């Protein structure tokens, strides 16, 4: 039954009476569901440590990853360049899901393609496929280049792309000058960062690896900036800004804020911004090439290094207060530019901002799970504001990094009770939390759940969640945050002193029993 | 002789003057208390120049009023007229100000 | 249902979608392993809001990414022992699931991989369902032979598990919503309205369904299928086997849904007739007010729709006098955002909404068409200095 | 008990077992409380309609006041000005005040003297008083300028302003020269943004009146820019960013953002940007003179329009899209100067913003308080928004300004259910939020409370509350939001709708009770 | 205790702050009426951490803002008639309130207003206790006139009530916390273990306090004075008119909590000095170890400024300050700061342990170690 004047949604209109009793009876009659006091005793037992040996015991299941495949890095890469189509070769599903992946998490159109692999394809290859589709792209879209990258598919039944590339313009499919630089993103390997970085090496490669012979480091005396997967615009917008404040001449490679920030105006544009071929083309020239997250940029870190001859610096990702500062001196170094007073300013003000909530930050536990670079950014921030980074989880993370994030919390006193978990899941996490339970959890939106699940145990038992990384579906226009340098990290730590502030205000909202601590000036 | 109490922790300055008229003591102007030395004052009346001193009651509690006077303070001498309420803000002024 | 044309923005899903997401995967109390690597399982987790009731992670996983997260060494030597091993591990840490799918990736079905063998081993181990799927994306054009994969999995290893077994009482008003996934509950809005009609809702799968739903279902006097499309196979067996007759119902806005009541309730005596009767004299206040209330703000726009059969939308769109041909597109989140671009109203996952089916969803329905189709931020486009 | 392992602060420290006994004997054997099931009947009273009758009839009785007394506006106004002393001729514990709820709101020294008047400047009037003060605060701590307000004591003792500083000026206490601009600020008259608009034009005509012969209208091609009581920096940001993006010279009198947002870096600085005299001086040379907040700056606009000669156009606050439309279209008329495409760009954004947050915001009914200009901003954004405003609260507003924005209400299908409160409190708005339940509230800290009593009446009864407005006081670093302009709006918007959906996250983590509607993707 | 110089930046607060926001705010069964314009009662209203326990706007009154709101006609012709008016919608809208009480804001006594006749007047009329208080801001140097001020008029219309109901009973045991203000609990840090120590706490105020405790106060046996500069005169008061000796008590840090413990227990019997010795060895372990965590980790730093005992107690110096206990221009200085801001209880052996940790909180956190940009 349904009111006029208040319509309900499916909550709460299935908490209606009449769909309590129809669920009830269901349930009872046909679903053979276990006794409610079966279901409550295995929730204990999962939320008990004895669970927590068994679960950390994995080998061969994997329970809500924190990672995603190669190829959608691959587009995220490829879509940061101008008027250029993500295009993977291979099934179409696997496209579909991109899209709707980049969709849900940006809530703006995301431009990629498929040349529709199938069983023929999987037969004989995907030669054909792959001309037909450049063919059809190029002429649908218009595109000013087609980067390549592959599904499972394609990788499994091992597709030569530079052939079949080279196929297709000898035979006339496209010209033989449009560019289509190309890169193998096999979704067994690696993660999304991975694709990430395999796309942008192949990009530079294609551009840059045959015409060396005319560059000179430092000739244009600009700055080659490399983001890597970044899926927050202001990241993008925060380097641009404070480049520009400093004067250093930058390029910056592989930028999608314009492509993912399209205004709406009554027209649909498919390309807006993104890095110019001519970009690419010089970059070779620049006075050296700086990796905002190196951890996922190994293969662009050896190509730049070899080919492009560049000394590329040793710098964590500008997170924080220690990084962005030892970012912003080591641009300072390469180009010569003094570090101007606005920037000074800017960081005094984080600094105001960490003294003012230094009282709410010092000794909150938290859990916090992302990509490794944006990990570790984040642990190294927390430690600067006295919070215990208790769990730490990559599931896409290696040996090496967790030995540099063990070596930046031993650095730190309030690093102790911290511990690093790389190739683990958000199952492991939620038994992690359930067990050593910390204050809060950071990470993307499929956190929830855990919340749900810690909330189930008692609200004593509940660890909030603050929406940090990616891909966050369940709030609107988060992916417009910062995360990098002083902007970023003001943000940051906006958003971890309020939650505390939302979480005391409502555990002291009980009238006269908790309300007492319901202070108005906190 | 004007005499005051003030206050050792609120600096609170109530003032013992006649309830008839005037704030001046022990008569109209033409307890253990100390003399403030700092404190002096010269009024020329007709054929003779009189000193006015400042007597400080020492001490926590108010006594109660001798009869005919009472306790005021500064604010409470509004309407009075200008000579006294200046000898009042010469006195408040020495030992508030 | 032909090969779509490269590299042209193709919208259609692959075969693990269809079997996976839609048909399988709303299954609470069955636990679906996407079985390759990470990517398939991570973006189709809790994509699509087909709604159920349970623990989840205790006797629920809809919700969840159970994956074998394939490496290149089980590319390169298999995961035949990988899933073996995975199945123990499920087993030891979700001992209420009542039954296990295994859903093709693409690797699977190009490396060699014998799921089938595996499945069967497994099971008779540990006394359990487990329902191999050979979804691999790269078959077929589109999710239909998903569904088609999804379907067959089902006859092959679930529908017939209850053939021998007699003790299930049987009345005359048996009936399984068949194909309804319970997109944001539209299956519990069809469901409140058979059985006010005094049907026994025996079975209702995939949307909130339970394993015992499916294995149940040959027991039922009918079949009301939503989605044709999608489980058609199924439906048709089941009327080749058990002599069960299947019908389509259209709960899409309250003429359709008075329609398909009154043609459900004519394939029973005259007391169904009778309650149907009184259901839509029940609930023929409401959606009258629904309809007095946002036919005035809706009547005379134009609708383009690319989401499944024509004219299932159609009625609920001219209930509230809307012309069907524009003033709103109903399509897909990845055509959304464009069509937004382009300014149009626009409105799969119902929005974040629903339910819309039945008499209950009709207001939901009507309250959405009115909020999108009016909302003054389609009248802000224009710079007003441009 | 305290374990030295898990500390408790106040909560939950007395809710253990014997901080419990200790209170219940404490209740039970001298607090002679009312019984429990006693106070539950006179709140279920208060929540009631009869209540609120009762409620409206107040005459005398004001209870939980919005809004404060004006010299407090007047030292935010003086506190714009570059190396100004705010200074307030009365009793200090005014200052006092005035400093600590600027500092709880800011989180920022605010510098604010006071002459200490006292029981003898109630008896003799604060002349004595006026020249001490003026000559201590220039000799310590060295300001530009003295802006001189007044307390409720000397508006009531009736001391003249003008001829107190004459006399200090004659008898050598300052320089002559030296810029000490008075205004009388009667803190029974009006609120806190009454008094901004006497300092400001009091200031205006200090520096102004007696120099107009040489003074001709548009000779510096500038657009002077009046904020009003503003307590966000990003407001006065954004206004001066989407200045310099028309390429529009500005005058931003009043500028108090440098010395509210000083970096932290081991100096204390009294003193931060602000307007200059020159500017002050300049001013009547502008072009025109626009005020931000019109509502509360009668005098400013008619000593501007009777003396300076501007034109002041009639223009809205610039919140929301449509009025910041028509601020962008004055400015460039003024000007000359046409909107440029980033400006454009960040309209469609907005635009795009709002149309994918629409869902979720269309329906909505909120409850809001604040300043008049303010609260009919945020009224025209939420009828922009689709959302319903039902309770519009203003303390401080009058029945013109209650006639414009029952106008603009009518103009909007939004604002059917919409009424319109002037010279109520908090009190008042708490009947409405208990006898005609919004879905949200929105308003400055104080509302923390009425949620509370909310939720007292249940969770379905619960008004959450949205921290807009002045003075935050319980959360960090909100003051560096933004509320004008298209960042103002995108700010407000995200705000809005991450709020409804944290809510409606909340309604749904109930494992198997309202969890179905716990949505990965929303 | 002088007129502080004119044009100076002070944190001196006046009368008003004095009385209504120290001594009578506190009350929580009590309505107090901030007379006068808006301001003073705005900027006051929950200000102060005073912690109660109580149902806000039905029984409990502290955060909540109760003023006259005074405009032009109300100082042109005076707030008496408003004032009457305000007593009675008062009464309507919150009839569980214990009583009224009237704080004069800076116009009430210069526009020649007499609150006190009103309030004798409504109080007669409506059976009810209304405590009108001339805490004008202007009266006075700072706070302590208001403390004064308040605390006469608890003395003249509230301390008498009972002077003459002999029906409370009374143990030789009885004791009344005065001078306390419950900032983050500390009044109830210091009644858990004086209850501990066999004492019957009758009276603990103004911190969680009810009028009834107030009037209850004159019939304890002993009278434990936390705040001696705010409560020193009904102190002494009650010394001479019911003879009842008072003592200052210090429960911050350890040592002083100790101290003050075994200096209340040698007024009573031989009881209360075993009770005491109990309590002390039960919280000795607890306190034990708050040291042995924190005193390492703050051995040696510098304080620039009761309070010493704490400090001591973690080994800290008191006076290159590494901590003054004005905030935010320190703040500025880069030197950690630390009414309470935020936290508390710091009294008694629960509150020691806030102290220590808080402590250890301020002055070693990182954000005062990156004043200085790396490149300058
Ligand atoms: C008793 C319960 C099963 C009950 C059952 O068999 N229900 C079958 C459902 C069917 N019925 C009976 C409830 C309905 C009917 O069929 C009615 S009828 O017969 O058709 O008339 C068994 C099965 C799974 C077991 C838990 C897990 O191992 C994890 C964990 C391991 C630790 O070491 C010890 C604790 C834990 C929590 C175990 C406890 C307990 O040991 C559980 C709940
Ligand atoms: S199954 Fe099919 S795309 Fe028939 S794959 Fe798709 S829950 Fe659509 S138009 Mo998402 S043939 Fe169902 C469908 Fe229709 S997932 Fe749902 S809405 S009625
Ligand atoms: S009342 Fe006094 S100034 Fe005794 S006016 Fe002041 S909350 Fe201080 S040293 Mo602020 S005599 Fe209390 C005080 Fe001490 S406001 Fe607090 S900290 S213990
Ligand atoms: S058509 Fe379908 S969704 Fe595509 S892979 Fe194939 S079953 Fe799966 Fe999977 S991990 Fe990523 S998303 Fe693919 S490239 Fe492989
Ligand atoms: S010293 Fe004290 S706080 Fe000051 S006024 Fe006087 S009682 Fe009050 Fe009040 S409304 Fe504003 S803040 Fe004043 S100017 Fe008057
Ligand atoms: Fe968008
Ligand atoms: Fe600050």
């Amino acid at each position: 039954s349904q009111q006029v004047d208040k319509i309900k949604a499916s909550y709460p209109l299935f908490l209606d009476q009449d769909y309590k009793d129809m669920l009830a009876k269901k349930r009872d009659g046909f679903e053979e569901k276990y006794p409610q006091d079966k279901i409550d005793e295995v929730f204990q037992w999962t939320t008990t440590k004895e669970y927590q040996e068994l679960n950390f015991q994995r080998e061969a299941l994997t329970v809500n990853p924190a990672k995603a495949c190669q190829p959608l890095g691959a587009v995220l890469c490829a879509l940061g360049f101008e008027k250029t189509m993500p295009y993977v070769h291979g099934s179409q599903g696997c496209v579909a899901y991109f899209r709707s992946y980049f969709n849900r998490h940006f809530r703006e159109p995301v431009s990629c393609v498929s040349d529709s692999m199938t069983e023929d394809a999987a037969v004989f290859g995907g030669q054909q496929n792959m001309k037909d589709g450049l063919q059809n792209c190029k002429a649908t879209y218009k595109p000013d280049m087609i980067a390549v990258s592959t599904t499972c598919m394609a990788e499994v039944i091992g597709d030569d792309l530079n052939a079949f590339i080279n196929n297709s313009k000898k035979e006339g499919f496209i010209p033989d000058e449009f560019p289509v630089p190309f890169a193998h993103t096999p979704s067994f390997v690696g993660s999304h960062v991975t694709g990430w970085d395999n796309m942008f090496e192949g990009i530079a490669r294609y551009f840059t690896l045959k015409s060396m012979d005319d560059k000179v480091v430092g000739s244009n005396k600009k700055i080659n900036i490399v983001p890597g997967f970044e899926t927050y615009l202001g990241n993008f917008r925060v380097i641009k800004r404070m480049l520009s404040e400093m004067g250093v001449g930058y390029s910056l490679l592989s930028d999608p804020e314009e492509v993912l920030d399209t205004p709406a105006d009554g027209q649909f544009r498919m390309y807006a911004g993104g890095t110019t071929q001519e970009e690419m083309k010089d970059a070779p020239n620049a006075l050296n090439t700086v990796l905002l997250q190196p951890w996922h940029l190994e293969k662009t870190k050896k190509f730049v290094e070899g080919t492009w001859k560049h000394e590329v610096p040793k710098l964590n990702i500008p997170m924080g207060l220690d990084w962005t500062d030892e970012f912003l001196m080591k641009v300072s170094e390469i180009s010569g530019q003094p570090i101007p007073a606005s920037l000074t300013k800017e960081r005094g003000r984080l600094v105001d901002m960490m003294t003012d909530s230094h009282t709410w930050l010092h000794g909150k536990r938290f859990a916090l799970w992302g990509d490794p670079d944006f990990v570790m950014g984040l642990v190294k921030f927390l430690l600067e504001l006295g919070c215990e980074p208790v769990h730490i989880l990559c599931h896409n993370g290696n040996k090496r990094w967790k030995k540099a994030v063990d070596a930046i919390l031993a650095a730190s006193p309030y690093g102790k009770n911290a511990t690093v978990y790389i190739g683990k899941d958000l199952w492991h996490l939620r038994s992690l939390v359930f067990t050593d339970k910390p204050d809060f959890m950071i990470g993307n939106s499929y956190g929830k759940f855990i919340q749900r699940d810690t909330l189930h145990k008692g609200k004593e038992f509940e660890v909030p969640l603050i929406r940090i990384g990616f891909p966050i579906f369940d709030r609107h226009h988060l992916h417009r945050s910062t995360t990098l340098g002083y902007e970023g990290a003001m943000q940051i730590l906006t958003t971890l002193v309020n939650s505390i502030l939302e979480r005391l205000d409502e555990e002291t909202r009980g009238m006269q029993a908790t309300d007492y601590n319901h202070d108005l000036v906190r | 002789i004007l005499l005051c109490h003030k206050h050792p922790v609120s600096a609170r300055l109530r003032f013992l003057i006649p309830t008839g008229g005037g704030v001046v003591l022990p008569q109209t102007l033409p307890w253990q208390l100390e003399l403030i030395g700092e404190f002096r004052l010269n009024m020329e009346v007709p054929g003779q120049i009189m000193p006015i001193y400042l007597a400080a009651l020492a001490g926590h509690e108010l006594p109660p009023p001798p009869e005919g006077t009472r306790w005021i303070e500064l604010t409470q001498s509004i309407g009075m007229p200008w000579l006294d309420r200046e000898l009042l803000r010469r006195v408040y002024e020495e030992l508030i100000g | 249902n032909k090969k779509s044309q490269p590299g042209l923005m193709t919208i259609r899903g692959c075969a693990y979608a269809g079997s996976k997401g839609v048909v399988w995967g709303p299954i609470k109390d069955m636990i679906h392993i996407s079985h390759g690597p990470v990517g398939c399982g991570q973006y189709s987790r809790a994509g699509r809001r087909n709604y159920y009731i349970g623990t989840t992670g205790v006797n629920a996983f809809v919700t969840m990414n159970f994956t074998s997260d394939f490496q290149e060494k089980d590319i390169v030597f298999g995961g035949d022992k990988k899933l073996a091993k995975l199945i123990d591990e499920v087993e030891t840490l979700f001992p209420l699931n009542k039954g296990i799918s295994v859903q093709s990736e693409c690797p699977i079905g190009l490396i060699g991989d014998d799921i089938e063998s595996v499945s069967k081993v497994k099971g008779a181990e540990l006394s359990k369902t487990i329902v191999p799927v050979r979804c691999e994306g790269f078959r077929g054009v589109s999710q239909s032979l998903g569904h088609h994969i999804a379907n067959d999995a089902v006859r092959d290893w679930v529908l017939g598990k209850r053939d021998e077994d007699t003790t299930f009482a049987s009345t005359p008003y048996d009936v399984a919503i068949i194909g309804d996934y319970n997109i944001g509950g539209d299956a519990w809005s069809s469901r409140i309205l058979l059985e006010e009609m005094g049907l026994r809702c025996v079975a209702q799968w995939s949307g909130d369904g339970s394993i015992s739903e499916i294995e149940l279902t040959p027991k039922v006097k009918l079949n009301l299928v939503h989605c044709y499309r999608s489980m058609n196979y199924i439906s048709r067996h089941m009327e080749e086997k058990y002599g069960i007759p299947w019908m389509e119902y259209n709960f899409f806005g309250p003429t359709k849904t008075i329609e398909s009541l009154r043609a459900i309730a004519a394939k029973f005596d005259e007391s169904i007739q009778k309650k149907c009767e009184e259901v839509i004299a029940k609930y023929k206040p409401e959606w009258e007010a629904v309809v007095a209330k946002y036919r005035p703000r809706l009547e005379g726009k134009r609708v383009m729709l690319y989401i499944l059969r024509p004219r299932h939308v159609i009625g609920a769109y001219e209930d509230l006098g809307m012309e069907v041909v524009p003033d709103l597109i109903g399509s897909g989140i990845k055509e959304k955002f464009i069509f937004q671009k382009m300014g149009i109203p626009f409105r799969h996952s119902w929005d974040y909404s629903g339910p819309y089916h039945g008499f209950d969803g009709f207001a939901i329905f009507a309250r959405d068409m009115d909020m999108t189709l009016n909302n003054p931020c389609w009248k802000k486009l224009q710079a007003p200095w441009e």
